[PDB]
């Protein structure tokens, strides 16, 4: 398969400012005549793709004249020259030339803004869920910026890595930042053979981690 | 003035065979130039053509599903088919179907598209979700805002909503995309609100998961010492 790979897969943007994506291809995309079949297309969130440029450089009909497309071969760009805010979403390049068609894995545009500091909150497991046999800790991680960061996990000082699930949220819409949960599930038993429980959120915005922790047996 | 519409089952289980179906307006299947594509996308991740099929009803297909795909047209009907034996968990996706550029030489030009049809692959039977109310640590914490929390674990299938105080309490909510524990689902939603408001005021997580016809309202309780 032709292997059509994009860079970056993230591109912070403020609004107002230009905007380049590339689109390395694993083999050229010239036919058997000179016309090459390399598009881009958008995505936002929940609606279908939309079409953009064709044919490298060739705005589709209705496609503002600040959506630019350069390239051939094997490196491609596409350029916007002044980013607004519904140019923001997901951006592909697509090949057409060989069976089976194939995509990039998209480059997400996003936008820019201060560094936040998650404010982080651990939840112990709720006595009703104990009951029935289970030990979730939950770990929020609320309004950072940017959407980098990085959660672990310790009991009673020892790094845990098995049974943790992570979610992201989209970026919000009016204050721009990011939000995780960090769910650690364990058995029952295996929760109270522990005492401390500590949620660790390493983020650019500081050199030191913001960590909650709870101990299990006096509160 | 050209609209495409995908349809078919949402949910089956591994080894079934998927029937989908794009209806169509604004053109028709039968000239010159006109082609029909299906493509998926699973969530979060990017998008992967699967058959073509053309105005002549020559067809195409992805040769890495090949042997489990079927392309068919209906240009009375302005109707588009897929059929993809032998389903398994990784045929998960939103299905597409869009018609290409229109002129002549066709495998691009992707500029109509459907709404797309999510399909759900799952050996998992319906499940009602276990919901648990995450009060704070049982501490001290003397801020002028407070975060709670709502556990809503081990469903199928998807969606689940989640509300606080009925709708009523809004802002301060993050609720986080489901994940897919074991065959089941799970997520959680966090609300911060003032420590004058709450305990003092009830604060209840409303879970309704309609697949299954369950509302589970969980009050958000401070802890005890035990």
């Amino acid at each position: 398969d032709v292997m059509m790979t994009q860079t970056p897969l993230s591109l912070p943007v403020s609004l107002g400012d230009q905007a380049s994506i590339s689109c390395r291809s694993s083999q050229s995309l010239v036919h058997s005549n000179g016309n090459t079949y390399l598009e881009w297309y958008m995505q936002k969130p929940g609606q279908s793709p939309m079409l953009l440029i064709y044919k490298v450089s060739n705005r589709f009909s209705g496609v503002p004249d600040r959506f630019s497309g350069s390239g051939s071969g094997t490196d491609f760009t596409l350029k916007i020259s002044s980013v607004e805010a519904e140019d923001l979403g997901v951006f592909y390049c697509f090949q057409g030339s060989r069976v089976p068609l194939t995509f990039g894995a998209g480059t997400k545009l996003e936008l820019k803004r201060a560094d936040a500091a998650p404010t982080v909150s651990i939840f112990p497991p709720s006595s009703e869920q104990l009951t029935s046999g289970g030990a979730s800790v939950v770990c929020f991680l609320n309004n950072f910026y940017p959407k980098d960061i990085n959660v672990k996990w310790k009991i009673d000082g020892s790094e845990r890595q098995n049974g943790v699930l992570n979610s992201w949220t989209d970026q919000d819409s009016k204050d721009s930042t990011y939000s995780m949960s960090s769910t650690l599930t364990l058995t029952k038993d295996e929760y109270e053979r522990h005492n401390s429980y500590t949620c660790e959120a390493t983020h650019k915005t500081s050199t030191s981690p913001i960590v909650k922790s709870f101990n299990r047996n006096e509160c | 003035q050209v609209t495409l519409k995908e349809s078919g089952p949402g949910i089956l289980q591994p080894s079934q065979t998927l029937s989908l179906t794009c209806s169509f307006s604004g053109f028709s299947l039968s000239t010159s130039g006109m082609g029909v594509s299906w493509i998926r996308q699973p969530s979060g991740k990017g998008l992967e053509w699967l058959a073509h099929i053309y105005w002549d009803d020559d067809k195409r297909y992805n040769p890495s599903l090949k042997s489990r795909l079927t392309i068919s047209k209906d240009t009375s009907r302005n109707q588009v088919f897929l059929k993809i034996t032998s389903v398994d968990t990784t045929d998960t996706a939103t299905y597409y179907c869009t018609r290409s550029s229109g002129s002549i030489v066709i495998a691009t030009g992707f500029a109509y598209w459907g709404q797309g049809t999510l399909v759900t692959v799952s050996a998992a039977k319906t499940t009602a979700p276990s919901v648990y109310p995450l009060a704070p640590v049982c501490g001290d914490t003397t801020g002028s805002s407070v975060t709670l929390g709502c556990l809503v674990k081990g469903y199928f299938p998807e969606p689940v909503t989640l509300t606080w105080n009925s709708g009523s309490l809004s802002s301060g909510v993050h609720t986080f995309p489901a994940v897919l524990q074991s065959d089941l689902y799970t997520l959680s939603s966090s609300v911060t609100v003032t420590s004058s408001t709450w305990p003092s005021q009830s604060i209840t997580c409303n879970v309704a998961h309609p697949a299954s016809s369950t509302k589970v309202d969980k009050k958000i309780e401070p802890r005890g010492p035990t």
